[PDB]
Order: C-alpha cells, then sequence, then structure tokens
C-alpha cells in the first residue's frame, strides 16, 4: 500500500534527520553556485520567452535546473539519505 | 590630458616641460610635476581665498 | 511497517488553521536558520533577516516629507512625525 | 599583570602592566619590543581603538585580555 | 505593459470579500512566522491525496484545510473538482492563480498586505519607490581625500539590517537632539532619505554626506576627509559614535550593549591556555569583538588566513606555573570562536614591519569565496555555518598613499563598484578577482 | 520496488520543490518590477570600465560646486573639505 510512504515520512520528520538532509543539500547547492545559476537560468528564460508566466517558464527551467545539479552533491546527499534509510528497515 | 587625470586644474604638460627645460637635473620623475602642480594649485587657492 | 515506531509515535479532514493556537504561543521563527544552533553559537539579542537579497528592499515614500519608510514604520510616521 | 597583543603576522606577545598604566606606556613597550613608533601603531580592543590619556580601567580592560595591533592604510 | 490577474480583481470588486482575504493572508503569514518546522512540513507540505511530502511545491488552500501537491496535480485537482483556483506556496507564501498559470507578484496590496487596513491612507500618503532611487544608487564625490569614507559609506548604504533599522525610524523616533549636524545617526537617516526618497520638494544628493562630514570634523578633524586615512579606524570610530548616540537615546550596569551595532557585529573569541604536560586544564579568557583582523602573509586563500588566525601558539616568554603537574611550562595558546556576529567584517593585514622602522604594503592577491563556511572555527560537533559575501573594500597604492573602492552585491546577484562619484555594474567573477582589503559577509545559513 | 528508486523519488521531490520556490520568487519579482515600472530599463554596463550605471563617465571635479550653507559661499567640491576647515574654524 501507499500509506507506507506517508508513515515513513512521518518517522523521518519526527527523528530530526530531515533538517540535516535538507540543510546539507541546500548548503551544497548554495556553495557551488547552483542556486544562482538557477536564478540566472530563470532570468534568461524569462528574457528569451518574454514572459513571467510561472508554469511555462518552469516547464523549461526545471529539467535543465535538475541537470545542472553537480554529481558530487547528488551522490553525497543520496548517500546520506541511504544511510538514514539503512537504519530502520 | 593629465590635469584631468589628477583632478588638477593646473597644466601638467606645461609644468613637465618647464621642469625638463630649466636644467635642474638629467631626468625628471613622473610624480614631481603632479605633486608640485598640486602645491601650486593649493597656494593660488589660499591666496584667491 | 515495524510496530515500534507506530507504538509510541504513530483524504484528511484536519485543518491548517488549527495552527493559529500554536502560532499564538510561538516566538518569531526562521525557515533555514536553526534556532538552537543560533542559541549556541550566536548572541541572544541578534537581529535576523532571512534571505535579505531575495527581492529588492520593500518600502514606501511619504508624499509630504519624502522619507523612505519600512512597512512596519509607516503608520506612526504618519501620525506624529511628518 | 600580563596581557597579550596579536601582531601584524598574527603572532601574540605578552606585556607586563598595571591597571593604572597609560595607553602611551603600553605603546612605548610595544615600540621597545618591535621597533615601531607610537605614531605608526594602532591598538584595538573590543571593537574600539584605545585612546591616549585614558586608563585601562576606563575601557574595562582586564588581566589577560588580548589587544589587536594594526597599521594605517591611507587613501582618498 | 504587464497585466494583472482579473480573477482576483473580480473578488476585489467587493470590499468585504477583499477584507476577509487580506485578514486571512495576514493571519497566515503570522502563522508562517510563528510555526515550528515539523508542523509546517506535516500540515502544509503534505498532499491530501497522496500524502507525500514536497511533491514539488505543495499548496495550502485559501478556503479550507486541504493541502495539494504540484507534481501529481493534486492541488490542481482540488481546483478542477472543488473550484479553488488560488493556492499558497508553502515555500514562500506566494499566491498562485491556476487560471493565469502564474503567481500574483505585482499587486502592491497583496505584497504589503499587513498594511491593508490602512491601505487607502498608505496609498494617499505614500508612493512606491521611484525607479531611479529604488536601489539607493548614487556616488559620493571626493571632497578632498574622502574616498576612504565614501567607500565605507557605500557598504553601509547596502546593509539590509541597517536599512531596516533606519527605515524603521528608531533613531528618528527616539532622538533627543534631532539634528544631523550633531547626530551621526540623524545624518545617516538624511543620507538614506536622499538616496531612496526625496527632500522637499549638476549637484544632486550630497546633503547628508556633508552633514556626516560636519559631525566628523567636529569630533575629529583628522578623520574628516582633508588628509588620507585608514578606513578601518574610521569604521571603529563611526560605529562607536553610533553606539554613543544609541546610549544617548536611553531614558535612563548593563554591560552588553543593546544597540544595532552590538546586536549585529558583536561576537566573542575563546582563548585557551593549556599545560603541555597535563593537557587538561585550561585557563580560558573570553574577549568580545566587533570585527576580525587576519594575517595574509605567505598565504593565497582566505581559509588559510583564518587558519593562521586560528592557529595554536606556544608561548616562550610567559611565566607559568601549572596547577595539575606543579611545574614551570611553556604554555599553549589557542584562539577559537565563542560567538559569531550576524554580520562578519574582515580586515586583511596588508602590511609588514621592517627592522629599519619602516612599513611595506602587501599587495598579494588573496582568494575569497562567494560563500564562506565558518564551521571549522567554532570551539564546541559543530553544524555547517555559512555566510554570503556582500561587500569588499579594496585599496590601490602604498601604506602612506592610495585609493579605496567598494563593491556591493544587491538583489538578483549583480555586483556594483563604488568609486567615489562612480557607481558601475560588475560581474561576480571580476569582483572575485579583486585585491580584497576588507570583506563583508552576511549570515545566510545556520545548520 | 527498491530503496534506490524511492530515494531517487525523494531527491526529485526535494529538488523540484526548491526549484519551484526559487522560480516562483524570481517570476513574482520580475512581474512586480515590470508592472510597477512599465518603462523599466536595465542598469548600464560598460566593458571598458569607464561608464557608470547610467552610462556616464566620472564627472569633472573641480568643475562641480557646492553652496556652503555656513557662510553662503560657493566652493568647488574637491576643495570643500578645505573650505570647511577654513569655514568651521569660526
Ligand atoms: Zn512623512
Ligand atoms: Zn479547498
Ligand atoms: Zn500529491
Ligand atoms: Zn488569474
Ligand atoms: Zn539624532
Ligand atoms: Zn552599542
Ligand atoms: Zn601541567
Ligand atoms: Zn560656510
Amino acid at each position: 500500500t501507499a500509506q507506507l510512504k506517508s508513515q515513513i515520512q512521518q518517522y523521518l520528520v519526527e527523528s530530526g534527520n530531515y533538517e540535516l538532509i535538507s540543510n546539507e543539500l541546500k548548503a551544497r547547492l548554495l556553495q557551488e553556485g547552483w542556486v544562482d545559476k538557477v536564478k540566472d537560468l530563470t532570468k534568461s528564460e524569462m528574457n528569451i520567452n518574454e514572459s513571467t508566466n510561472f508554469t511555462q517558464i518552469l516547464s523549461t527551467v526545471e529539467p535543465k535546473a535538475l541537470e545542472m545539479v553537480s554529481d558530487s552533491t547528488r551522490e553525497t546527499v543520496l548517500k546520506q539519505i541511504r544511510e538514514f534509510l539503512e537504519e530502520i528497515v | 590630458t593629465r590635469s584631468s587625470r589628477a583632478g588638477l586644474q593646473f597644466p601638467v604638460g606645461r609644468v613637465h616641460r618647464l621642469l625638463r627645460k630649466g636644467n635642474y637635473a638629467e631626468r625628471v620623475g613622473a610624480g614631481a610635476p603632479v605633486y608640485l602642480a598640486a602645491v601650486l594649485e593649493y597656494l593660488t587657492a589660499e591666496i584667491l581665498e | 511497517i515495524k510496530p515500534k515506531v507506530i507504538e509510541e509515535y504513530s483524504p484528511s479532514n484536519d485543518s491548517w488553521k488549527s495552527l493559529m493556537s500554536s502560532a499564538k504561543d510561538t516566538p518569531l521563527q526562521y525557515d533555514h536558520m536553526n534556532r538552537e544552533s543560533l542559541k549556541k553559537y550566536f548572541n541572544p539579542n541578534a537581529q535576523l533577516i532571512e534571505d535579505p537579497l531575495d527581492k529588492p528592499i520593500q518600502y514606501r515614500v511619504c508624499e509630504k516629507c519624502g522619507k523612505p519608510l519600512a512597512l512596519t514604520a509607516i503608520v506612526d510616521h504618519l501620525e506624529n512625525h511628518c | 599583570m600580563q596581557i597579550f597583543v596579536k601582531t601584524l603576522t598574527g603572532k601574540t606577545i605578552t606585556l607586563e602592566v598595571e591597571p593604572s598604566d597609560t595607553i602611551e606606556n603600553v605603546k612605548a613597550k610595544i615600540q621597545d619590543k618591535e621597533g615601531i613608533p607610537p605614531d605608526q601603531q594602532r591598538l584595538i580592543f573590543a571593537g574600539k581603538q584605545l585612546e591616549d590619556g585614558r586608563t585601562l580601567s576606563d575601557y574595562n580592560i582586564q588581566k589577560e585580555s588580548t589587544l589587536h595591533l594594526v597599521l594605517r592604510l591611507r587613501g582618498g | 505593459a504587464m497585466s494583472i490577474c482579473p480573477h482576483i480583481q473580480q473578488v476585489f470588486q467587493n470590499e468585504k470579500s477583499k477584507d476577509g482575504v487580506l485578514k486571512t493572508c495576514n493571519a497566515a503569514r503570522y502563522i508562517l512566522n510563528h510555526s515550528v518546522p515539523k508542523e509546517k512540513f506535516l500540515n502544509t507540505m503534505k498532499c491530501g491525496t497522496c500524502h507525500e511530502i514536497n511533491s514539488g511545491a505543495t499548496f495550502m488552500c485559501l478556503q479550507c484545510g486541504f493541502c495539494g501537491c504540484w507534481n501529481h496535480s493534486h492541488f490542481l485537482s482540488h481546483s478542477k473538482q472543488i473550484g479553488h483556483i488560488f493556492g499558497i506556496n508553502s515555500n514562500n507564501g506566494l499566491l498562485f492563480c491556476f487560471k493565469c498559470e502564474d503567481y500574483i507578484g505585482n499587486i502592491d496590496l497583496i505584497n504589503d498586505a499587513i498594511l491593508a487596513k490602512y491601505w487607502d491612507d498608505v496609498c494617499t500618503k505614500t508612493m512606491v519607490p521611484s525607479m531611479e532611487r529604488r536601489d539607493g544608487l548614487s556616488g559620493l564625490i571626493n571632497m578632498g581625500s574622502t574616498a576612504f569614507m565614501s567607500s565605507i559609506l557605500q557598504c553601509l548604504i547596502h546593509n539590509p539590517y541597517f536599512i531596516r533599522h533606519s527605515m524603521s525610524q528608531i533613531h528618528s523616533n527616539n532622538c533627543k537632539v534631532r539634528s544631523p549636524d550633531k547626530c551621526f545617526s540623524c545624518a545617516l537617516d538624511k543620507i538614506v532619505h536622499e538616496l531612496y526618497g526625496a527632500l522637499n520638494t549638476s549637484t544632486n544628493r550630497q546633503t547628508g554626506f556633508i552633514y556626516l562630514l560636519t559631525c566628523a570634523w567636529k569630533i575629529n578633524q583628522n578623520l574628516a576627509g582633508y588628509s588620507q586615512q585608514d578606513a578601518h579606524e574610521f569604521w571603529q570610530f563611526i560605529i562607536n559614535q553610533i553606539h554613543q548616540s544609541y546610549v544617548l537615546d536611553l531614558p535612563n550596569n548593563n554591560k552588553q550593549c543593546e544597540c544595532i551595532v552590538h546586536t549585529v557585529f558583536e561576537g566573542s573569541l575563546e582563548s585557551s591556555i593549556v599545560c603541555p604536560g597535563c593537557q587538561n586544564n585550561s585557563k580560558t579568557t573570553i574577549d568580545p569583538f566587533l570585527d576580525l583582523s587576519l594575517d595574509i602573509k605567505d598565504k593565497k586563500k582566505l581559509y588559510e588566513c583564518l587558519d593562521s588566525f586560528h592557529k595554536k601558539e606556544q608561548l616562550k616568554d610567559f611565566n607559568y606555573h601549572c596547577g595539575e603537574c606543579n611545574s614551570t611550562q611553556d604554555a599553549i595558546k589557542q584562539l577559537g570562536i565563542h560567538k559569531l556576529p550576524s554580520v562578519l567584517v574582515l580586515q586583511l593585514k596588508r602590511f609588514e614591519h621592517l627592522l629599519n622602522g619602516s612599513n611595506r604594503k602587501l599587495d598579494d592577491f588573496i582568494e575569497f569565496p562567494t560563500y564562506l563556511n565558518m564551521k571549522n572555527y567554532c570551539s564546541t560537533k559543530v553544524p555547517d555555518i555559512i555566510y554570503e559575501l556582500i561587500g569588499i573594500v579594496s585599496h590601490k597604492g602604498t601604506v602612506n598613499e592610495g585609493h579605496y573602492i567598494a563593491f556591493c552585491k544587491i538583489s538578483g546577484g549583480q555586483w556594483f563598484k563604488f568609486n567615489d562619484s562612480m557607481v558601475s555594474s560588475i560581474s561576480q567573477e571580476e569582483v572575485l578577482k579583486e585585491q580584497a582589503y576588507l570583506l563583508f559577509y552576511t549570515i545566510r545559513q545556520v545548520n | 520496488i527498491t530503496i534506490d528508486s524511492i530515494s531517487n523519488g525523494i531527491l526529485n521531490n526535494l529538488l523540484t520543490t526548491l526549484i519551484q520556490d526559487i522560480v516562483a520568487r524570481e517570476t513574482t519579482q520580475q512581474q512586480l518590477l515590470k508592472t510597477r515600472y512599465p518603462d523599466l530599463r536595465s542598469y548600464y554596463f560598460d566593458p571598458n570600465g569607464s561608464l557608470d550605471i547610467n552610462g556616464l563617465q566620472k564627472q569633472q571635479e573641480s568643475s562641480q560646486y557646492i553652496h556652503c550653507e555656513n557662510c553662503g559661499r560657493d566652493v568647488s567640491a574637491n576643495r570643500l573639505a578645505a573650505h570647511l576647515q577654513r569655514c568651521l574654524s569660526r
């Protein structure tokens, strides 16, 4: 069943590890310049499409923004989540 | 110019020429015509004041 | 799902406005500056603005005296200072 | 009492002083150790520059406090 | 000519509906400012349909308690099935219209909804910032050798905490003297007034600067701009004067100062003194600081300079008797951070002393990061602690002669160069290529 | 169904959430600026490092002047401090 996901998420929230994950991810993306790259991407797309409509701009930004995420941060954060998951199953 | 480039009103060229031609030494540094043009501007200011 | 997590911890009908009560009892909070670490490593009376360059400064200018006013400062400026 | 001074390189030195000792005397001692004239010295404590004619007690400066030494970089 | 959403306009055609909306928005934002992380996750980021957290943006319903995700279109489904076209993004409080397919960011009333009750008056008495003045950008002319002042003033011109303070009218509200030719803070407020607003009712925008200069002349003529001087000394002098004016503003044994400087810039260093034998001890001294001065010699990176700053020392000239081993020892000294400031100010010690009594400038490039992690300097595990670079002061020349320039970052990520009267656009990478003398870092993330 | 897949979904959830937040903030800001300021123009950038944000060069001092309020005298600005040293000396 899919109640599992919500249950697991509830445990995750209650344990304190979510703050650590979210924060470490944010720190990595911030420090490596990815956040600002995504800001620049958003301005560029707004200028190219001559639009501030959120849905259509997002439609072009999100896939690319996802690709722009460094491999290091990806594997490190995945590694950390996996470490927290390997705890209680 | 150079009066501009030093925020001076006084002709840095004229001055560098006058320094070179009046036979005080073989070579003449770059700072001295500016420093001096400055002291000159200063004093004509104090007087006109 | 393992019985021990559920044991002491554990469409919805609940409502977010239920939080008003908590909001009533809760000190000013920041989204991504953890409070306890701020307590440990920072001073007790520090001023804090989260993401200060997110957008340009939000303020308005008095038509009468021309002062730039923070949103929380406009009203009394209008009452007895202009 | 002994106090400390963090010099330009980051090296810390120790001075022996009394609470009633003047900032001038301390600067004299620094000149005597480092060979730097008083007019070239800037002495910093608690975010403030220490001023001649005043005492250590005037700035609530106590035993084993550390002062931070800098020079002047003139511009304009 | 950007338009606004007509759907919210229709609602706004009725005053009581509008008032209900604004009241609820204000209440919601108060909740957002007064809700712990877990309640927010569980009650604003949980999809009512799939119960997933952070399935893209999660939207909080304006009319009921339902939360709906973006990725699986579940709020979108709430909108199609129940008819609620407006939802609030739980990451930023911004309101989405699913008809426009766009957020509503350009309605002043919505952006400033806390003043909604007084909005008419707010719109009659006050205007939005003028395009020209909105960022407060203006140069301060050299009135002799005043660049060491103006570059600093430009960094002061860009601090959000300071701007919040000044615009809050705190000094204005409490000043017992109320004259900018005597009060430094009044003069500052006048500067802010000139740069962001309009005095009633080419030489433009220099009045406040002239007032500041007049105060400076009155307290210490040497630092007032005729002669070349040190920007750091001026910094400490002026912040001390600001503090004195704050203290002056009291109506009435209170060692920690409660002023804007001391609630922003004051931290504390921990100095440990330990016996090399017993290695237990220690004699700990706590020293307040308003800024940090770092050695830069033989180094290429800011982290190297902080490491040197933070490096342990063995005293070879200290008279010492250990109480645990009862013997004379050469003590070990160490500096660490006890408390960090909200805004961290760094001075690079770009000078050295020679045996002949002369000094020399250090022109060495020191690499500095766009984002700075202070975690390695906290004494007591320590979580990640990251600051954002917002300011640089650079000097060109020698110890006894030169020029100061400032670099400031504003919203959107663009850098500007402040060279007396000249404000110009600059890229981040070039700022990062600058020879830094002073660096200003604002706290961004605390883990 | 595996740990790896669910983890990938969690990461995608987090990233799309953050992205949507940043983009929403950007779009709201630009919408606001353009609506508030229909005639909005970018600040001037000079590759030569000569022109200001309005595309102008550093103005000529001492061509500019200031009217000194203490004595009513106009004084060239780059000598203003000097004047004040001579003016406040009352
Ligand atoms: Zn007013
Ligand atoms: Zn609903
Ligand atoms: Zn969902
Ligand atoms: Zn709409
Ligand atoms: Zn005042
Ligand atoms: Zn204070
Ligand atoms: Zn011992
Ligand atoms: Zn006058």
